[PDB]
C-alpha cells in the first residue's frame, strides 16, 4: 500500500495515516492571554469563502 | 412527477399591479419623477417588501430552480397573450390558464355614481382575471402540485371566491399544503373588523401563512403596537441596549399571535421587509436576522417585487426541505435562502425582470452571512 | 502647588479619586506602561499583572487563599483608601 | 527587523520561566528572549 | 417663453368630480398615482407619451392617492398603477385597467371603445 504509492508517484496521502498523530490538547481560553483567544461569535470576513478557479473544477471533474 | 414538487399559484396574472396601497406622508414632486426613487430607498413601511400579483410568485419560484403552474383566466384579446407568454417564456406551465374569447385582459366595465355629492364607481362586468369558474379548474395541476398559493385579492371577486373554494378542497383531497399570502388590497385596509370577517374563512383554510408587520399588526390592533413604538422611558433605559435608540424590531409573541392561531396552521411568517423574518409553528417561535441594500445601488434599486421573491424562496425550501416544520435550526438556515432572495430583488427596476437564480441567491447568502449561519 | 490645586479641584469642580473597579487587561495596562514600551518587567505589580492576565492563573491564586470565586469578585468592589472617622451621634 | 512564522502546524513547547515577561509596542503581552531558547512545535 | 416640460395635469377629487359632470366631448383617461410605488415611475412616462399622441383628442389627468385616498377607494381602486377611460357619451360605462399596460392597449381603447 503506502510507501508503493509514494515510491512510484501513485496518487497517495502525503502523511503517512498509520504515522499520523493528534496534536494533543492546547489552551483552552482561560489559560490564553486576551490577544490570542478566539472571538466569541464567528467574525464576518469577505475571505470567507475559497477563490473559485480552473484547478478547483478540473480536479474534481479529473476526480470523477 | 418530476422533481422538485409542482407549486400552484392561484389568482390573477398582471405586470406589476403593487396591491398594498395606504397612505404615505412623505410625497416627492408630482411631476419630477426622477425624485421618486428617492422614496425606493427611504420607503413607507409598507412598501419595504412589496407583494405582488400570484404570477409573480410562480416566475420567482421556477427562477429559483423550482417548478410552478398558474391557475387563472386571461382574455382572448393581443394583450391575454403577452401575459402567457411572459409565462412560458420563465417556463411556468401554463396548462392550467384559460383563455375567455369574449373579454378584454385587465379591463374592468364600471359605472360611475355621484351619491352623496361625492363620486363612486360600482363595477358592471369583471375582468377575465377574476371571472375562473370552478368547472375551468385543471385538476391534473391541482392533484400533482404540493403547494397551492393564492393573494387575499381573490377575496375581492364574488366569482373568485366561490372559485378559490372549491381548488382548495382538491387540494387538501390530494394531499396539498396551502399557503395564504395576504398581500391585502387597498379596499381591505379600510377596517380592521370587516378585513378579519372577509379573510376569517380562507385563513382558517391555510396551513403556511405569510403576513407583512404591518399586515399583522393592522389585524390585530394596529395603535397599541404604534404607541409601543414610541414609549421611551422617562429617566433611564431599563437595559444598555435600550440606550442605544436603535430600530425597533419587536418580536410578536405566540400569546399575542393567538387570537390568529387555529388547528391546521404549521407555519406563519411576519416579514419586517427583508430585515427581520419571524416565523411561528405550534412547537415554536423565532425570528431569523436578516439586512437590505439599495444604496449600494441608487439608480437601479426598484422594491416592487421583493415581497414575492420572499415567498417563492419559502416554497422552494419547503417543498425540497420538509424538515423545516419540525426543525428549529434547519428552519433558520432555510428562511436565510429567502432573505438572500428578497435582497436580489431589490436591486433591479421591474420585480420579473429583477427575479434572481438559485445560484445568484446561494452565493449572496454565502457572502452576507459567516459560514456557521449557512 | 500641587496640594491647592487638590483642593480647588475638590471644592469648585467636585473631583474625587473614585475608585476604578479595572480588568485585568486594564490593569496591566497601567502597572506595564510605566516602566517603559518594550523592557522587561521589573516592578513586582507589573509581575503580578502579567500572571493574571490568564485566568486559569486567577483561580490557582483564589484556591491557595481559601476563598470561592464569588467573594473575590466582591473584593475588586471594595472601597480604597483611608476611611472616615466613625459617627459619634449624641 | 526579522519575523519567525511557524513552519508547521502544530503545539508550541518552551519554558516560560527560562524569557522575561514585556509588553510589545502593539500593546500585547509577550516574552523576552535573552538567550538561545528552544521552541518545540509538535506537528 | 418656456414651453412646460409635463402635459398631465393633477387634479383633485372636487376638480375632477366637476370635469366629470361637466360637458365632454373628447375622452377621459384618469391615472391613479403615488410617487412611492415604483411602477407609477414606469406609467408615468407611457401617459406623457400619449399626452402627445392625442393633443386635442384626449383629456389626461392624474390623481395622487396620498391626497385623495378615500376617493381612489370609493372608485373601486384595487392597487397602483390604475387608469380609468371615461367616454364623453353619458350612457357608456367607463373602463378601469390594472397594471403596466403597452401604449398601444391604451390608444386601442381611445380609439375603439372611446
Amino acid at each position: 500500500g503506502f510507501e508503493l504509492d509514494k515510491k512510484l508517484g501513485r496518487p497517495h496521502p502525503f502523511i503517512d495515516p498509520t504515522k499520523k498523530k493528534q496534536i494533543e490538547t492546547t489552551l483552552t481560553s482561560d489559560e490564553s492571554w486576551w490577544n490570542w483567544r478566539k472571538p466569541e461569535k464567528e467574525q464576518w470576513s469577505r475571505w470567507q469563502r475559497r477563490r473559485p478557479d480552473v484547478e478547483t473544477v478540473f480536479l474534481k471533474a479529473m476526480a470523477e | 412527477y418530476d422533481d422538485p414538487p409542482l407549486v400552484c399559484c392561484f389568482g390573477a396574472v398582471q405586470k406589476e399591479f403593487v396591491p398594498v396601497v395606504r397612505v404615505h406622508d412623505n410625497p416627492m414632486h408630482p411631476d419630477i419623477y426622477s425624485q421618486w426613487k428617492m422614496l425606493q430607498w427611504d420607503p413607507p413601511e409598507f412598501g419595504r417588501a412589496p407583494g405582488g400579483p400570484p404570477s409573480n410568485v410562480a416566475i420567482s419560484h421556477v427562477r429559483l430552480g423550482g417548478r410552478a403552474a398558474f391557475m387563472g383566466k386571461v382574455g382572448g384579446d393581443d394583450y391575454g397573450e403577452e401575459l402567457v407568454l411572459m409565462m412560458n417564456k420563465e417556463r411556468v406551465q401554463t396548462r392550467g390558464v384559460k383563455f375567455d374569447e369574449g373579454a378584454s385582459t385587465a379591463c374592468t366595465r364600471v359605472k360611475i355614481k355621484f351619491e352623496d355629492g361625492k363620486m363612486k364607481a360600482e363595477t358592471v362586468k369583471e375582468p377575465p382575471e377574476d371571472s375562473l369558474l370552478a368547472s375551468e379548474l385543471n385538476l391534473a395541476v391541482l392533484k400533482e402540485a404540493r403547494i397551492f398559493h393564492f393573494n387575499s385579492e381573490v377575496l375581492t371577486s364574488p366569482t373568485m371566491e366561490s372559485t378559490l373554494f372549491k381548488a382548495i378542497q382538491w387540494s387538501k383531497k390530494f394531499g396539498g399544503l396551502i399557503f395564504f399570502d395576504l398581500n391585502l388590497p387597498l379596499p381591505l385596509w379600510r377596517s380592521r373588523n370587516e378585513t378579519r370577517k372577509l379573510i376569517k374563512k380562507s385563513w382558517d383554510e391555510a396551513n403556511i401563512i405569510e403576513v407583512s408587520q404591518q399586515e399583522l399588526e393592522f389585524l390585530l390592533d394596529e395603535e397599541y403596537y404604534e404607541r409601543r413604538r414610541n414609549y421611551t422611558p422617562q429617566y433611564f433605559a431599563e437595559d444598555f441596549e435600550q440606550t442605544k435608540n436603535r430600530r425597533d424590531y419587536y418580536h410578536y409573541t405566540p400569546e399575542e399571535i393567538k387570537p390568529l392561531w387555529h388547528d391546521d396552521l404549521k407555519l406563519l411568517v411576519v416579514t419586517d421587509g427583508t430585515l427581520r423574518l419571524h416565523y411561528y409553528t405550534p412547537k415554536f417561535d423565532g425570528v431569523v436576522v436578516g439586512t437590505e441594500d439599495v444604496l449600494i445601488t441608487p439608480f437601479t434599486c426598484d422594491r416592487t417585487g421583493s415581497g414575492d421573491a420572499v415567498v417563492a424562496g419559502i416554497m422552494r425550501k419547503l417543498t425540497t426541505c420538509p424538515e423545516m416544520f419540525e426543525d428549529q435550526d434547519v428552519l433558520e438556515r432555510q428562511l436565510r435562502f429567502a432573505v438572500a432572495a428578497g435582497i436580489i430583488s431589490q436591486w433591479t427596476i421591474g420585480a420579473v425582470r429583477g427575479f434572481p437564480t438559485e445560484s445568484a441567491t446561494q452565493n449572496l447568502k454565502e457572502q452576507v452571512y459567516v459560514p456557521s449561519m449557512w | 502647588t500641587e496640594d491647592e490645586a487638590r483642593r480647588r479641584n475638590w471644592i469648585e469642580r467636585g473631583w474625587a479619586p473614585w475608585e476604578e473597579i479595572l480588568t485585568p487587561e486594564a490593569d496591566f495596562a497601567r502597572k506595564s506602561l510605566n516602566e517603559g514600551e518594550e523592557v522587561p518587567l521589573q516592578s513586582p505589580e507589573a509581575i503580578e499583572a502579567f500572571k493574571m492576565l490568564r485566568p486559569s492563573y486567577r483561580k490557582k491564586k483564589i484556591k491557595e487563599m481559601g476563598i470561592t470565586e464569588d467573594e473575590w469578585y466582591a473584593k475588586q468592589f471594595e472601597i480604597r483608601g483611608d476611611k472616615p472617622p466613625p459617627l459619634d451621634t449624641s | 527587523a526579522e519575523h519567525v512564522r511557524a513552519p508547521y502546524n502544530g503545539k508550541i513547547k518552551f519554558n516560560e520561566d527560562l524569557v522575561h515577561p514585556t509588553r510589545t509596542r502593539h500593546g500585547h503581552p509577550a516574552f523576552l528572549c535573552y538567550i538561545d531558547l528552544s521552541v518545540i512545535i509538535e506537528s | 417663453f418656456v414651453r412646460e416640460d409635463y402635459l398631465v395635469r393633477k387634479l383633485s377629487a372636487q376638480e375632477l368630480q366637476d370635469l366629470v359632470k361637466g360637458e365632454r366631448k373628447v375622452p377621459l383617461i384618469v391615472d391613479f398615482y403615488a410617487t412611492w410605488c415604483g411602477p407609477c415611475i414606469l406609467m408615468a412616462q407611457e401617459l406623457e407619451m400619449l399626452a402627445v399622441e392625442y393633443e386635442s383628442n384626449a383629456m389626461i389627468v392624474k390623481v395622487d392617492t396620498d391626497d385623495e385616498y378615500e376617493f381612489a377607494r370609493d372608485m373601486q381602486v384595487r392597487g397602483l398603477p390604475t387608469l380609468f377611460f371615461i367616454s364623453p357619451d353619458p350612457s357608456k360605462d367607463a373602463i378601469r385597467t390594472e397594471g403596466l399596460i403597452p401604449l398601444q392597449m391604451m390608444r386601442d381603447i381611445i380609439d375603439n371603445d372611446m
